[PDB]
């Protein structure tokens, strides 16, 4: 409660690390596309 | 494509054994039962017309799919699901006289989920219509092989659903 | 318009183990406007052609194709 | 599994047969040949596509000897069925990397090549367009004038084959987007 | 004739249907009487 | 009111009051007297209402005047009357200050967990409401009944 | 249409549209008031045609309902009818098109495999064209038949 | 199951599984055939718990097959035994799963928005799987109705 | 592709009807229009390389990308740009003639956002290229006639958009 | 490969002056006979397969080119025997709507002196079945369509035998 | 013409030619008489339009009438005045052919590699014949200047 | 398409510029090292059988992926494996002939990450093979030309990882 927030690099959720340079290494309005859309489901129902 | 006396000896290439008496079970169960298979292959060639004719009188006709607003109504199309409906007809006999679904992976279920999405075609009434061929084909040659060609009946199914 | 081609041509770098019979020997109806491609590529593999009469006939037409 | 049809060669590249036409005097061995120029230039079957069987009258050219396959490989692909089914719905830069799939079976070969037939296609319609490409040098050697085009595994230029099975395993009207826009250029100019 | 005749994965009921009354009330309920 | 939402925006971006939210503070003080006006048909029409729009909640969903539901008998039905006779006045409320604020914070914003800790559905206040609906735009002039029944209009929306 | 069979024969030029396929729009627009006036009548008198096809059918082709054949008895005389029904609607889709190629896109292009598995004669159903096309002549006039009867013929060329 | 909770319970700590938590898996693979024998007298009367707590349903909530109500009919009282059918498939997995993981992923997180936007009441729904509650465990022995009984008090809990 | 007076038959046709009365007024909307339409086909096609030629003049030339350093400098990719914008000039004219954007989104728009980002073309100058070309057919069209024509037009660039 | 009306365009340049005024009654004759050729190929494109069969149930039907021996006792022979009649009642249509019979010499009567020759095929059946073949689409198309008809129809007995 | 235009599309499509066509070659017969009398226009004016034509292109483009262009000499004025005796002498063939099929083949496909064969420009004789197609439409009635004049449209946009 | 002589050449290009005297001495920087470049290619195709057959022996050799289930295990796979090494070697001579390594992004690491990933070849297994490969040429051509050859190798090497 007494920091900013800043840009921090995440390790343990698997999607969490690549998703966030490609959040970051563009810059601000640079694509009108969503970079991730969703998450993968990788069976039939969970 | 692939074949169970293929698949059973790729497998044991890969592991770098031999013939093992575990893997010589499975190909004496194919020569027992091949003799069946080669007699079941004849009599669907010979009613391949009315296998799928008995398939959409079950499933498919006089219905809301084939009333202006459904996917049927265009003749261009009911030429073409005849020939769609062929397809799974001739290709569950090559997995029968394969005794694999191997087949069925690489050359039915490549890009099928997502060529059916893409044209909005109903998803379940084409796997009604597998129900549907699934009962004809038992009858027309003997429960004993209808109970193993409908194994790669519900292997369409399956990857369909 | 077309012409009736008939040309005798081998491969010089292979020794094909299918017969090619009628490979190395044609006799072909050929349009005008590919002939004038088709001719050129016999040429780059050298082979000869021999009777090369016109099939659809009238010639020095102006209109009409 | 994961070592048996998972090695790099998926394989039907070297178990799915060709087609050949030394046999014009035999009939049935014809009638085989004909369905297979058929399956694999529009590769559906043309039976629920036509009002009625429309190509007898140069299917039956051949046979009599006085065409070739590269004859009914050229003239097939010019007429009005592959101008609705494959020439209407898809883009000109589609249409190339859809034109190499059937006839020369295999991706565009560079930057270039799409630059080659987009001068063509511009200028002139898919009438000299078909023209140039079975007509070019390099389906003469690999495929001749005796056989159908069939789908071949390059492994020369770069982008050659990836761009094969990104085009194959997919199944036809799969997707509406082409596979590969155009090639990348690496630097300025 | 036209008979399309399916299969189904629902329904079944064993009917009950027991129903009831239906009177009106007057215009006139006390409003503010309710608790305490 | 209307004075306290052109604010409550416009402070929150810390701005002088635009001259797009003043007119709307100006017309009020042309148009607010006949909000005084149809307050006073709401008020001797207050029981004239739920004397048959009530009725006409029973008429379309007897479901809860039967054995089973919640309503049995007078007192239930009374304290349903006692409800609803705290809810015409609600709206009452609201048409004087022209908002939907006045009607928001005191009976909307709660609506949902009490009545799903009541044992009443949420679905069955809104017909008492569509039949208070058609009453309130018969019982006034068909001008001032749209703007009016503009008011009840976001009080359905919320319910469901 | 008129207009999508040049569109393609367009592009398969890949150039403009050549003035000898611009004036086949021109005779077909300002004629487009005239064709519009003539199949609108055969929207307009619909049952008309179609009791006078299948009793005109049937004394030309009475095998086809005895039975052994595929339309027999009541429900297979009426979806027979309505098959027809079907292709009464294209003869008037091709006039206001002025073209038939919309008959060939949803009518006509596959016919030949699902008549042949349906196991309907594509002859016997050429001819109920061929007997619905003399009561339709009837209801127009003379001239304005003549074009509209080809628009018949070529689904009987089409069928046979 | 527990396997599929407390490995979501161990990475959210980022550790191993704890030999306290081990002893959880390996009695439960011991007794877990035990739970299955639970199953069949689920799935074999399943038949008779949805008659014999339907109609003490419909004596203890008689009300939505009123007219007017919410379900009644032939069709829409048909629809609540499908409704909680739906609910006896998913509790007899779960004791086949030992743990509650199939029940939340399938029958709870979203039973409020459906129902509301439905009409149904949400208590309805509370006492039938209560109806369904005694029903199976007087079917059903008496450890075994202490163990069983707790998951259908989750579906209670759900609407709680 | 489809006519607008075919988009009035499948419409009609998915529904099953037949020719109502207000679709009898959709053709009549189009047959009021198609004989100006015909009229404007003939001056934009033979000034079809009479109209790009004062476009790329008005908009395009003298600019950095005719000058080295930017795209148009070179006579390849010169050799392409009058190509792609006779390519839109005459798929504007088959807009005009069927009436709709029908053929637009088939064709020239599928790989238009990824073919153009793909070699690094300007997006921009596109834009700016093909409403100069809006104004410079209404030119000699005449305004009422370049209305019609301008439409597609800005079907076309918010498709590059 | 011309019909009648670019037969006098190719004369004319071939003299290379233009055309006067017993050219343009050359070409005006067809304008006369314009109406009435086009009222034959109404009603010969709807029967066209009724042309084709009882021609074959003329004189070719039960006949011994039909029974054991002959060149129509396969199905396959057939395929191609009725399949060479419509072939020439389509490119009669050709030759009857143009007025020229110089379309069917280079598309149909190009290669018909030596196949049927080296293919051991009989001309005189076919010259036969022409013959029937020519009265009954006078009859069909009426008298006044008929006659002219006939002379394209009876160039190619010129050519076939 | 238009019956070898349509002609080779329908042994393309290797059919029995559409009633889109049939109201296609009925309509050109019909209208063939006023078609010839379009014909006849251009006799007596073979030199009138050939005279004014030549020098308003000299003057529209006065590049060619110095010494140094490519008309410039009393066999090189007469080049091109007898080039367009030739095109007015072509496109006259195809106002009664009524399409392009005569114009196109003998006058409009080797064309780019003959004029820089010759050294002539090839926008000299496109913006020629739009001199020679204005005063076209002045000695016609309209209408059978609009359908004639297209001919000319489509031998300006097929040069360049 | 981009040589080294190329590279100063097309800088100066879309400067529009000319021949600088920075861009000059860059260019004859290049015809400084025209001795090392040619007499080094031809060193390595006199020796390309035997530096390719050092450099499998090298790393690959005697591990899993000569066993069975290894990418190399079959005799198509090993044959096929030497010629997709040597495509890696006879590229790398362009490359150090043109002097510049923008030949490899042009015809050798195009797509060649997309089929390894989908072949099932090891990547890390082909970039320690041309790491091996690197070591063993530098010392058939001198350390003048090793660092040479060693920068191409390593513009493969991050291409493939
Ligand atoms: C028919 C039972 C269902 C249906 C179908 C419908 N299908 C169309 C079909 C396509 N089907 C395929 C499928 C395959 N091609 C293959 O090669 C194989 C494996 C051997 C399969 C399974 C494809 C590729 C198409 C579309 C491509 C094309 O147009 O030819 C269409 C056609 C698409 C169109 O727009 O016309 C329609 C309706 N709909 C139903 O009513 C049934 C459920
Ligand atoms: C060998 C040391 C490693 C290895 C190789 C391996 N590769 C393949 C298959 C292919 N290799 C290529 C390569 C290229 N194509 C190009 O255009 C270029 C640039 C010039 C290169 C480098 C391609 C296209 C294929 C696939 C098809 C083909 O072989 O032509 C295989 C076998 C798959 C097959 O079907 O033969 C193997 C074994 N694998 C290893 O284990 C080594 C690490
Ligand atoms: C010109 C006004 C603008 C411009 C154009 C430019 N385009 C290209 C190259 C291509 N453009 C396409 C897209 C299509 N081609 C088609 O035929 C069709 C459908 C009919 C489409 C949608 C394609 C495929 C290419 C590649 C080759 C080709 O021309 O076909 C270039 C060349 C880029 C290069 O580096 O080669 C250029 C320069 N650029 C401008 O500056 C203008 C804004
Ligand atoms: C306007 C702001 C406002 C609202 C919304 C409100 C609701 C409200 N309804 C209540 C009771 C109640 N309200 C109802 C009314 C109904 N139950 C039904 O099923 C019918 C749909 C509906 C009849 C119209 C009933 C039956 C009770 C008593 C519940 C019980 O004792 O079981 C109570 C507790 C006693 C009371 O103070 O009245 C509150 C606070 N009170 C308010 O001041
Ligand atoms: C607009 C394009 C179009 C066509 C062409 C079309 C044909 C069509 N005819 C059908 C049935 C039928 N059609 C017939 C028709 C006939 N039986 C005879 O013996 C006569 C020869 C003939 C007509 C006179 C019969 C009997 C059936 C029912 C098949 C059966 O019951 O086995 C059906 C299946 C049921 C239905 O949906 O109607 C289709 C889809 N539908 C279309 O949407
Ligand atoms: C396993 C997870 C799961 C849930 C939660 C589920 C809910 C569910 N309940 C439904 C209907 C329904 N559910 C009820 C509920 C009831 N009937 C009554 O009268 C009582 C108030 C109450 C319980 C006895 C009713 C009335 C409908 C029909 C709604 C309608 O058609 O109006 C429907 C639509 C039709 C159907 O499939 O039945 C769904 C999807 N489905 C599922 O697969
Ligand atoms: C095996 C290869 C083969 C076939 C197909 C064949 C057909 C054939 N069928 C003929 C007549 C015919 N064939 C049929 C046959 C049939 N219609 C029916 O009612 C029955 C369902 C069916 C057969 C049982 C009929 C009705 C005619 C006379 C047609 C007419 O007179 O118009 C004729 C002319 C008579 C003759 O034989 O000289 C031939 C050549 N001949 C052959 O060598
Ligand atoms: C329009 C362009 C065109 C022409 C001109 C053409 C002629 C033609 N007729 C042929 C055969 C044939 N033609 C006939 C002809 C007849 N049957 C008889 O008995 C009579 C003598 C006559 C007519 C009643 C027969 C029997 C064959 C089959 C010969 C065989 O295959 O052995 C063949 C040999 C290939 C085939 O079987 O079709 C050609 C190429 N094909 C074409 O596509
Ligand atoms: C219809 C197809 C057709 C063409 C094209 C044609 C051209 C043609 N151009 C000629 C001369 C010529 N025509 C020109 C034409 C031009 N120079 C100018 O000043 C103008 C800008 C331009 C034409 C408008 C020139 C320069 C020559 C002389 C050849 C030379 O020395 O370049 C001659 C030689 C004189 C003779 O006829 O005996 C022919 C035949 N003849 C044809 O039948």
């Amino acid at each position: 409660e007494d920091t900013v927030p800043y840009r921090r690099f995440p390790t343990l959720p698997a999607a969490n690390f690549p998703n966030t340079e490609l959040l970051y290494n563009q810059l601000t309005k640079q694509n009108d596309e969503l970079v991730v859309p969703s998450f993968e489901p990788v069976l039939a129902n969970d | 494509m692939q074949d169970a006396i293929t698949s059973v000896i790729n497998s044991s290439d890969v592991q770098g054994k031999y013939l093992d008496a575990s893997a010589i079970q499975k190909l004496k169960a194919y020569f027992a039962t091949g003799e069946l298979r080669v007699r079941a292959a004849t009599t669907i060639s010979a009613n391949a017309a009315n296998i799928v004719k008995e398939a959409v009188a079950k499933s498919l006709l006089y219905s809301d799919i084939t009333r202006p607003g459904g996917n049927m109504y265009t003749t261009r199309r009911y030429a073409a699901c005849i020939r769609d409906l062929d397809y799974y007809l001739r290709y569950a006999t090559y997995a029968m006289l394969a005794g694999d679904p191997s087949i069925l992976d690489e050359r039915v279920l490549n890009g099928l989920k997502e060529t059916y999405n893409s044209l909005g075609v109903p998803i379940g009434a084409t796997v009604q219509a597998i129900q549907a061929m699934k009962e004809v084909t038992a009858g027309l040659v003997g429960a004993d092989a209808g109970k193993e060609m409908g194994i790669y009946f519900d292997y369409i199914c399956s990857g369909l659903s | 318009r077309s012409f009736k081609v008939t040309a005798c041509v081998p491969s010089q770098t292979r020794i094909r183990t299918q017969r090619e019979l009628q490979n190395t020997y044609f006799t072909k109806l050929v349009p005008y406007d590919n002939w004038f491609r088709e001719q050129q590529r016999i040429m780059k593999m050298g082979g000869k052609i021999v009777k090369v009469e016109l099939a659809t006939g009238k010639p020095g037409t102006n209109t009409g194709l | 599994i994961d070592n048996q049809i998972k090695q790099g060669v998926n394989k039907r590249r070297e178990q799915s047969k060709v087609f050949k036409l030394t046999n014009v005097t035999d009939k049935v061995a014809l009638q085989t040949t004909i369905g297979a120029i058929y399956r694999q230039i529009f590769e559906r079957d043309i039976d629920p596509y036509v009002t009625k069987k429309e190509f007898t009258a140069l299917e039956s050219k051949l046979g009599n000897g006085e065409i070739t396959v590269k004859e009914f490989v050229e003239a097939l692909g010019a007429s009005a069925l592959y101008i609705r089914e494959f020439y209407t719905p898809y883009p000109n830069t589609k249409v190339i990397e859809l034109g190499t799939k059937h006839f020369l079976g295999r991706a565009p070969l560079n930057q270039a090549e799409i630059r080659k037939y987009n001068q063509i296609l511009a200028s002139q319609g898919l009438k000299a367009f078909i023209g140039a490409m079975v007509n070019s040098m390099e389906y003469a050697q690999v495929f001749g004038e005796d056989t159908v085009p069939y789908r071949r595994f390059p492994t020369l230029p770069a982008a050659n084959f990836p761009n094969t099975e990104l085009l194959y395993n997919q199944l036809t009207k799969q997707n509406d987007e082409l596979v590969v826009p155009s090639f990348e250029p690496v630097l300025a100019n | 004739r036209f008979v399309p005749q399916e299969k189904q994965p629902k329904a079944g009921d064993p009917a009950n249907f027991l129903a009831m009354a239906k009177q009106v009330s007057r215009p006139a309920n006390t409003v503010t009487r309710v608790a305490l | 009111s209307i004075v306290t939402k052109s604010i409550v925006n416009a402070d929150a971006e810390a701005r002088y009051l635009s001259p797009g939210e003043l007119d709307r503070i100006k017309s009020f003080v042309t148009s607010g007297e006949r909000r005084v006006r149809i307050a006073e048909t709401m008020t001797g029409a207050r029981e004239r209402i739920i004397k048959e729009a009530g009725n006409q909640l029973f008429q379309k969903r007897p479901d809860v005047v039967s054995p089973g539901g919640n309503a049995y008998g007078e007192e239930m039905t009374a304290t349903c009357l006692r409800d609803l006779d705290y809810y015409l006045r609600l709206i009452t409320y609201g048409i004087v200050a022209g908002d939907v604020t006045p009607i928001e914070e005191i009976g909307v914003v709660g609506v949902r967990e009490m009545y799903k800790s009541l044992g009443t559905p949420i679905e069955a206040v809104a017909e008492g409401v569509r039949a208070m609906k058609s009453v309130a735009t018969s019982l006034l002039s068909g001008e001032d009944a749209a703007e009016a029944g503009a008011y009840f209009d976001y009080l359905i929306g919320a319910m469901s």
